[PDB]
């Protein structure tokens, strides 16, 4: 689901 | 369509707070992630900040030292960015974007930014046309020299957009505090100065538009 | 801090024949969850960056199937065929699997047959003057390759102070390079002296094309 990869 | 639109930036002084916001339409706005990410020129693409659907997960370039907070108004489909004890590093391009999976698939045009204690000033608008017993040939080129001007930008067009094909803009340039820019336009010499050419100055920064009318 | 470092800076490349742009990472961009978080992104002229391939190799809609990106873990490759003057610009890559990061960009041009500068001259209008000021102006238009030298001259004698030259990128439409030199003097020392030229050196031709006036058929 992330769209922030480096986040989660 | 798709369209992210930025506000409009401009000048503002070091310590001084300053908001951008981005208008987005056409998408379900608490359905994607958003970012903001500037350009400086000579120093290239950064990521600035993002947000994920609804607010509540945020992303901040580690060195913006909790002075910018990006959030978003889910009711009127905007995004904004606070920009808080303004820095003059922080002078640049920012673009607002859209993020999925990790990449920016909508841009906005960008809005520019500039950190600065010094003075707004309008542009003066000067004409270039040919002079000095000259002779012309089949063509003749005229042009606008843009001269004393903070901040960027200005946007030249000709007749009020009309003459477009022939056209050249050249990039600005920061001499004495102040910026200076050329637009030139080649036209028929039959048609100069039997039909008319005026090159229109816009400056929103000081909300000045000068229009001014080529004459031999 | 993941680096991304691209090469070449700058790649010149003549129509129909196909542009590689190498960019690596610093570290694997393999993600724990398996997904390789690199994309491409190309600037044109006066634009934003728009998507081109996202995730290694994937075409954003609208991309031509020329462009091909392939890689994997810290080296990755975009590759143009058949490359058009509309592709001019300046691609760059991207990162997000780690804290994001972009590469440098690489800046492709069009090759073409060398073409010489269309040079005009333009005293100093009399609105500026009743300023004080005197600007005298060269436009050197449609010239290739972007490599030219402008060198002015006030009653013979060189001046290299005041100038300001200003390159256009690179014009899609004729894959030509326009600029403008501006000589900016005091009325004061604009009155003092008569001829004013701007001599334009490139090589395009052996001899220096020159543009002059003076002050008095002005």
């Amino acid at each position: 689901e992330p769209q922030a990869p480096w986040m989660e | 369509e798709v369209k992210l639109v930025e506000s409009e930036g401009g000048l503002v002084q070091p310590g001084s707070s300053m908001k951008l916001s981005c208008t987005a339409s056409g998408f379900t706005f608490s359905d994607y992630y958003m970012a903001w990410v500037r350009q400086v020129p000579e120093k290239g693409l950064e990521w600035v900040a993002n947000i994920n659907y609804d607010g509540s997960s945020t992303y901040y370039l580690d060195s913006l030292k909790g002075r910018f907070i990006i959030s978003r108004d889910i009711a009127k489909n905007i995004l904004y960015l606070q920009m808080s004890s303004l820095r003059c590093e922080d002078t640049a391009t920012y673009y607002c974007a859209r993020l999925t999976n990790g990449y920016l698939d909508v841009w906005g045009a960008g809005t520019t930014v500039t950190v600065s204690s010094a003075k707004t000033t309008p542009p003066s608008v000067y004409p270039l046309a040919p002079g000095c017993g000259d002779t012309t040939g089949s063509s003749v080129t005229l042009g606008c020299l843009v001269k004393g001007y903070f901040p960027e930008s200005v946007t030249v067009t000709w007749n009020s957009g009309s003459l477009s094909s022939s056209v050249h803009t050249f990039p600005a340039l920061l001499e004495s505090g102040l910026y200076t820019m050329s637009s030139s336009v080649t036209v028929p010499s039959s048609t100069w100065p039997s039909q008319t050419v005026t090159c229109s100055v816009a400056h929103p920064a000081s909300s000045t538009t000068v229009d001014k009318k080529l004459e031999p | 801090d993941v680096v991304m470092t691209q090469t070449p800076l700058s790649l010149p490349v003549s129509l129909g024949d196909q542009a590689s742009i190498s960019c690596r990472s610093s570290q694997s961009l393999v993600h724990s969850n398996g997904n390789t978080y690199l994309h491409w992104y190309l600037q044109k002229p006066g634009q934003s960056p728009n998507l081109l391939i996202y995730k290694v190799s994937n075409r954003f809609s609208g991309v031509p199937d020329r462009f091909s990106g392939s890689g994997s873990g810290t080296d990755f490759t975009l590759k143009i065929s058949r490359v058009e003057a509309e592709d001019l610009g300046v691609y760059f890559c991207s990162q997000s699997t780690h804290v994001p990061t972009f590469g440098g960009g690489t800046k492709l041009e069009i090759k073409r047959a060398d073409a010489a500068p269309t040079v005009s001259i333009f005293p100093p209008s009399s609105e500026q003057l009743t300023s004080g000021g005197a600007s005298v102006v060269c436009f050197l238009n449609n010239f290739y390759p972007k490599d030219i030298n402008v060198k002015w001259k006030i009653d013979g004698s060189e001046r290299q102070n005041g100038v300001l030259n200003s390159w256009t990128d690179q014009d899609s439409k004729d894959s030509t390079y326009s600029m403008s030199s501006t000589l900016t003097l005091t009325k004061d020392e604009y009155e003092r002296h008569n001829s004013y030229t701007c001599e334009a050196t490139h090589k395009t031709s052996t001899s220096p094309i020159v543009k002059s006036f003076n002050r008095n058929e002005c």
